């Protein structure tokens, strides 16, 4: 990543601000939404039927957390993302077997969580620091891949 | 294709917008050439700083193309023949530029409008965007 | 859009193809393999391993749908609808990945039919293997 | 890049049969073919209305040999193409305002070239390298860009 101090103390500042829970549910229940071949992971998840039934699952939700608790903490090592998601990315390769693509679309549906979430406080600057960040840990997850 | 599911949600989210789509339009091009800075090669003769009138105009122009298209939801190839015409001929845009700034008007409406920008919603609007872009590349080649 | 030189193109190159159609299908896949390993993630059932009988029986697979597709080349949407719903509702398959088994193809028949693999067939068939892209993915939402 | 010592060789040995001159010319006329749009840069070279006019065009010929060219000095400095391309990249960016996806267009089209002159002896795995190479060129070039 290519972040200059100023645009990492934008994402930090901002981040302290999110309910992971909330936004983690969100983001993941938006994927299945928007890119419904995305689905194609969960299918012991239930019903994922309409819209509502992505989003009020119990199960997208508890894994939404999961998988935002983990990039929370990929905000913690901007400096070495390779080295935080490394066992991530040999998991999602070898065991999980998910196309690298899928992080890019939930880098993409996150930055829009986030802009619905803070409306005008997403700042076309700060949007510009969250791409470097989600490519970053997209890049990162799928590094391990081969 | 969009259905009339889609339609509906299209006309409804872009009815919000109304007279803001001018802005709305200023607003996601800066955000594209601030996250996508590899788009600004295609204009080199704009003054692209922050509030630049060139911006504001471009802006308005793209806006309008919009609002016409969800005007002519039942007849987008035709509504839009023209601008394919221009894309295709003479600014000659590669194809992944599109998805760029569909992208970045997304998280535009999304930022404008927290109450209409439902899963439902958003997903309408996507393939519309994406229908948008389609057209409009349709003549390339 | 398939001009009328571009089906006529396709149908001559294809033509060529003939007998080793099955034989190039496998090497196709083979060089998706290798060049693009993330495509694998769609293949955890089969050996990937060179010369194996499920990527030969997948190629063979893949290339009587490229014929089925060259012989209707009017009537793709038509011709292939049974797969466009396999893919959609069934495969799954990120749409990236189609433009890397269409660009390993072009490889292929490159390295193979070099009399014919002028500049203006190549263009053809890269808008074919676009077109039937876009066919198999056109149910996806 | 990230090549193998094995796949360093394979790159290494095939270049050196290389025709500069003719692959370069072929590889440019393709590009304008495949990929209409890319002759917005090319105005200036004449008569492009037809792949026959393209292939044949002595601009477009002569402007493939000088791009196959600095590719060529490239692969001498395969473990940093970054600084091999900083200068070419700068110059793409802010006097040609080239799209650096063109980098990724021709790249392909390189592959399609190489293939369709050494047939059997371009092989999966010789391909696999060429490929890497490719994109590590297109991502060096495209390394200046803001
Ligand atoms: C920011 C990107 C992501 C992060 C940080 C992340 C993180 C995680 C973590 C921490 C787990 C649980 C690990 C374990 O079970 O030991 C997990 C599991 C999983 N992830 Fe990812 N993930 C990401 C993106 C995705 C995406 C986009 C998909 C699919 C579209 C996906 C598919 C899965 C699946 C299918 C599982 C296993 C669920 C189960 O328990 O059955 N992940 N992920
Ligand atoms: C769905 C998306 C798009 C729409 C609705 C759109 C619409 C338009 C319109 C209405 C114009 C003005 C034509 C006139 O003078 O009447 C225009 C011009 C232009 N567009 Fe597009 N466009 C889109 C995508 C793009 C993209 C992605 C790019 C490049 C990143 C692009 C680059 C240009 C350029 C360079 C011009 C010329 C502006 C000038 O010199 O005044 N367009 N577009
Ligand atoms: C050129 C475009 C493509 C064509 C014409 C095509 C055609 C086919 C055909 C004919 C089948 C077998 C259907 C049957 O068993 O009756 C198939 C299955 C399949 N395809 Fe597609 N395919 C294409 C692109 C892709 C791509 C790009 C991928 C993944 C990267 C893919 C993944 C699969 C998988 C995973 C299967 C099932 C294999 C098995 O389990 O036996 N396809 N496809
Ligand atoms: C392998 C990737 C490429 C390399 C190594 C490369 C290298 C070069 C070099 C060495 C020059 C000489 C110009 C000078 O020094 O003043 C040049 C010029 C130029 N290149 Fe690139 N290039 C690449 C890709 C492309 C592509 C894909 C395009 C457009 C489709 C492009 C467009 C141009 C243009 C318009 C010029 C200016 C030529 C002139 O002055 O008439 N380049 N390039």
């Amino acid at each position: 990543v290519h972040l200059t101090p100023e645009e990492k103390s934008a994402v930090t500042a901002l981040w302290g601000k999110v309910n992971v829970d909330e936004v983690g549910g969100e983001a993941l229940g938006r994927l299945l939404v928007v890119y419904p071949w995305t689905q194609r992971f969960f299918e012991s998840f239930g019903d994922l039927s309409t819209p509502d039934a992505v989003m009020g699952n119990p199960k997208v939700k508890a894994h939404g957390k999961k998988v935002l608790g983990a990039f929370s903490d990929g905000l913690a090592h901007l400096d070495n993302l390779k080295g935080t998601f490394a066992t991530l990315s040999e998991l999602h390769c070898d065991k999980l077997h998910v196309d690298p693509e899928n992080f890019r679309l939930l880098g993409n549906v996150l930055v829009c969580v986030l802009a619905h979430h803070f409306g005008k406080e997403f700042t076309p600057p700060v949007q510009a620091a969250y791409q470097k960040v989600v490519a970053g840990v997209a890049n990162a997850l799928a590094h391990k891949y081969h | 294709m969009l259905s009339p599911a889609d339609k509906t949600n299209v006309k409804a989210a872009w009815g919000k917008v109304g007279a803001h789509a001018g802005e709305y339009g200023a607003e996601a091009l800066e955000r594209m050439f601030l996250s996508f800075p590899t788009t600004k090669t295609y204009f080199p003769h704009f003054d692209l700083s922050h509030g630049s009138a060139q911006v504001k105009g471009h802006g308005k122009k793209v806006a309008d193309a919009l609002t016409n298209a969800v005007a002519h939801v039942d007849d987008m190839p035709n509504a839009l023949s023209a601008l394919s015409d221009l894309h295709a001929h003479k600014l000659r845009v590669d194809a992944v530029n599109f998805k760029l700034l569909s992208h970045c008007l997304l998280v535009t409406l999304a930022a404008h409008l927290p109450a209409e920008f439902t899963p439902a919603v958003h997903a309408s609007l996507d393939k519309f965007l994406a229908s948008v872009s389609t057209v409009l590349t349709s003549k390339y080649r």
